[PDB]
RNA sequence: GUAGGGGAGCGUUCAGUCCGCGGAGAAGCCAUACCGGAAGGAGUGGUGGAGCCGACUGAAGUGCGGAUGCCGGCAUGAGUAACGAUAAAAGAAGUGAGAAUCUUCUUCGCCGUAAGGACAAGGGUUCCUGGGGAAGGGUCGUCCGCCCAGGGAAAGUCGGGACCUAAGGUGAGGCCGAACGGCGCAGCCGAUGGACAGCAGGUCAAGAUUCCUGCACCGAUCAUGUGGAGUGAUGGAGGG
RNA sequence: CGAGCUGGAGAUACGCUUUGACUCGGGGAUGUCCGAAUGGGGAAACCCACCUCGUAAGAGGUAUCCGCAAGGAUGGGAACUCAGGGAACUGAAACAUCUCAGUACCUGAAGGAGAAGAAAGAGAAUUCGAUUCCGUUAGUAGCGGCGAGCGAACCCGGAUCAGCCCAAUCAAGCCGAAGUGGCUGGAAAGCUACACCUCAGAAGGUGAGAGUCCUGUAGGCGAACGAGAGGUCGUUGUUCGUGAAACGAUGACUGAAUCCGCGCGGACCACCGCGCAAGGCUAAAUACUCCCAGUGACCGAUAGCGCAUAGUACCGUGAGGGAAAGGUGAAAAGAACCCCGGGAGGGGAGUGAAAGAGAACCUGAAACCGUGGACUUACAAGCAGUCAUGGCACCUUAUGCG
């Protein structure tokens, strides 16, 4: 059957986007949060 | 339903079952020509005989 | 400048035939543009060029060891000249 | 060579000097590719040469704006 | 945790440079530094000496070969030494010219 | 003698001090019929290859069989169930260290509004060539969508952009709100739509309305001629 | 500094360096694209422009807010600071005031601190004299469904001291004492015989444990650059829960005196005392710890950070979650060459002190899987032990108590 994950670039993009988490303060405050843990994946825009 | 077993099985148990396990050696015949050895009632893999000469070298 | 613009030529069976028809081909700067490339392989060989074509070239990705990683994007030039135009660096080859 | 040899001359012969470094690093490119390129260092040394007269003519330009 | 860390990536000694060998196997043995590397703190003396194998490589010949070659050795089982005394011998830093640093014993100089 | 109270001790790390061992071999590990009232403790031998015992004193992350406890390794079930559509296989030949499984030939069988072909979304080198065979493949593999290397993708005309607007998102000014912020006209972003110039063939081992051949088309800039007075926007109308 | 260097990387080649390399210290030049992003757009790291110079190559500029200008701002920063907003679980052995608690969290602004500060004060001696912080007063005085529970201040002792103006030496580095012989051992630091320096016996490295072998320590030297008002209603703050409720604090309405005047002293009045509101800044003691250094009756691979490094692999659309990981040898001398095998693996040889260290490399327990040997078992009812005896076997705490 049809499940969950459907795949769409766009979608992605401007959904968990750099841009996207940019636009806002809870979004930056992801930004900063994760610069902290160290990850190297900050956004999905780094994929 | 979905039955299992209610106890681990000893390892002399187990064992105990596998007393039947003995593979039976071949019964083993001489080639009456080119020498190795062969199956009753088989061709003789060495050479090909199997009174004359049949399989190929 | 110019000559930063050409990073190599395509060396490969397809690439040789080609000049041997008198059609070159280079490794170029993921960046150039065409008419960027047109000139600068002008400049480089004081040919005349009548005809380009370009593609950019996602770089394999490749292992070592445990590290994954992928090589330089890089870019394919193709041009072809005029009056049978050859250069000599890379048509004796 | 570093000091000496580039101060003492044109800033419009710093365009030559470096043009003609360019070309030649293009040609070792070629060859390096093609193989097999029997002195690798030239290449690095070029690259150097390049840079000192970069910075030469910077610096002289501001030297002589002092 | 390099080796010479411990000894301030500083050789007691220059290359070519004789030495006598302080410990081991080759006391007192003598000779040229033919290699000597601070940070690792190994220097190459004419006496060690080992028999290496080039095993398999058809470079140098398809067969494999054996050879003998000197295996370096640490630092702290080499020393300067003094030309009177002949043996292991301490260092002073003194003076000399026109400015060079050199180097005495208890009866300068190497 | 259960809960519980009391008493004397055993062992563990670390710490101070004393004694003192240790390459003619420490701790740890292993065997053992000896010792002590018990926790426990020594003797000898085997292992090991660089640290450590005894005594007194001090401080604890200090003693395990349980908690459907936690991490880890290995058992049982067991050579058991299963090997993923009942569309189906046979021989020859080749290869190879090894073949029911790979390659070729001849047939057989199964799909055929599909189980054939072409796009989109998605994936990302999986394509082609040459090699490889540990693991991945529910067997086997000499094979592969796996592993290694090198090649391969070409656009004025196809799709997107340098044009357009829809929902929606934005949005100087402007309207509200403890703060972060919520709205918001024009403008702007926004294809799933409007607009818009290239067809027929050929061929790499791997590209093709892109490359090559054959003949068209489009805008733009300039030159020569036809010029011989109009050009017509950021607003109007028609139209789309 | 003075001989090596060519990053972790250990790998071949090219080569650089006593005309001073490499490394260390100190300044500059360059510094693509994204990100406050700031030319316009945008699904970050990409697409599209305009202007001035320029021969082109190229260079520079093109955001918003304060300002005339100059110049300032935007963003980021673990904790620490202040401010706007502000939970519940829970405790009250139920719960609603109360408590958790002005804690968590959210937002803001800022610094290396910040806050606070120069008495319309605390107070009761007609005493003290800016603030913050520590001790103490003190679980006192008080608060409280007067239940649970909450809880000052003054004094005294410390840390650090400050009050002014307006409106009519450390950051590279260099120098730096003193031992040899024999013995064990693969190897000397250990043993042993005599010997020396110590303003230096802190420490690490050296084939095992080194004052006197190396780096160092005590001590000395050391740079061009480098651094030092009142009121009423509605409420609330401190011990302050409507209590007899003073005082501050504002949201609403209203609104006086200016020196014989004004504000306080816990309703309220007189008296007696302390005080000059409505105007601003202020270092120092204090907090914290991303970073740096020293130390440890802290940990040494399930411990210690989640990491002997990784916010990786892996899981999740996302927010987010999130591992295991260590050890040849003193030194690679990393096993030429021979044997079986396609290989894998192994047996030799050789190296090594040891391959009883061979790269699935320190020790290598237990579970668990096997080979071999002893005594044993195919008429047997069993928590598997325990006692007694007989048989066989064996003899390193062992010919007996086995
Ligand atoms: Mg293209
Ligand atoms: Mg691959
Ligand atoms: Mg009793
Ligand atoms: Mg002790
Ligand atoms: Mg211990
Ligand atoms: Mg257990
Ligand atoms: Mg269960
Ligand atoms: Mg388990
Ligand atoms: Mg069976
Ligand atoms: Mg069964
Ligand atoms: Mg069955
Ligand atoms: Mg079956
Ligand atoms: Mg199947
Ligand atoms: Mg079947
Ligand atoms: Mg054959
Ligand atoms: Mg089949
Ligand atoms: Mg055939
Ligand atoms: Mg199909
Ligand atoms: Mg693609
Ligand atoms: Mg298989
Ligand atoms: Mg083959
Ligand atoms: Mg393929
Ligand atoms: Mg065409
Ligand atoms: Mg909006
Ligand atoms: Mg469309
Ligand atoms: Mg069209
Ligand atoms: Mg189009
Ligand atoms: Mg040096
Ligand atoms: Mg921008
Ligand atoms: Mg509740
Ligand atoms: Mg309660
Ligand atoms: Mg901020
Ligand atoms: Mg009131
Ligand atoms: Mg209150
Ligand atoms: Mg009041
Ligand atoms: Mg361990
Ligand atoms: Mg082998
Ligand atoms: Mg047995
Ligand atoms: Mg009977
Ligand atoms: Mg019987």
């Amino acid at each position: 059957m049809k499940r969950t994950y459907q795949p769409n670039n766009r979608k992605r993009a401007k959904t968990h986007g750099f841009r996207a988490r940019m636009k806002t303060k809870s979004g930056r405050n992801i930004l900063a949060r994760r610069r902290a843990k160290g990850r190297h994946q900050l956004t999905v825009s780094d994929e | 339903k979905h039955p299992v077993p209610k106890k681990k099985t000893s390892k002399s148990k187990r064992d105990m079952r596998r007393s039947h396990h003995a593979l039976t050696a071949p019964n083993l015949t001489e080639c009456p020509q080119c020498h190795g050895k062969k199956l009753s009632h088989h061709i003789c893999p060495n050479c090909g005989y199997y009174d004359g000469r049949q399989v190929l070298a | 400048s110019h000559y930063d613009i050409l990073q190599a030529p395509v060396i490969s069976e397809k690439a040789y035939s080609a000049m041997e028809r008198g059609v070159y081909s280079f490794w170029v700067s993921p960046k150039a543009t065409k008419t960027e490339i047109k000139d600068a392989i002008q400049q480089a060989f004081g040919v005349r060029v009548i005809g380009i074509s370009t593609m950019n070239v996602p770089g394999k990705r490749k292992r070592v060891g445990r590290f994954i990683g992928q090589r330089n994007d890089r870019k394919k030039a193709i041009v072809r000249l005029a009056e049978g135009q050859s250069i000599e660096a890379l048509a004796g080859q | 060579m570093k000091p000496s040899e580039m101060r003492n001359l044109q800033a419009t012969d710093f365009a030559k000097e470096i043009d003609a470094r360019k070309k030649e690093l293009m040609e070792l490119r070629f060859q390096a590719a093609a193989g097999q390129l029997a002195q690798p260092h030239r290449v690095r040394q070029l690259r150097r040469e390049v840079a000192q007269l970069n910075t030469v003519k910077a610096e002289l330009a501001r030297k002589g704006e002092q | 945790p390099s080796a010479g860390s411990h000894h301030n990536d500083k050789l007691h000694f220059k290359k070519g440079d004789t030495v006598i060998v302080l410990s081991g196997k080759h006391k007192g043995q003598t000779g040229k530094v033919l290699l000597a590397l601070p940070r690792d703190q190994k220097v190459v003396v004419e006496g060690v000496n080992v028999i290496t194998k080039n095993v398999k490589p058809s470079m140098t010949n398809p067969q494999g070969g054996q050879e003998q070659r000197e295996l370096a050795l640490h630092a702290s089982k080499v020393a300067l030494v003094d030309p009177e005394t002949g043996k292991a011998t301490r260092v002073r830093k003194q003076i000399v010219d026109g400015k060079k640093v050199r180097v005495a014993v208890a009866s300068g100089k190497t």
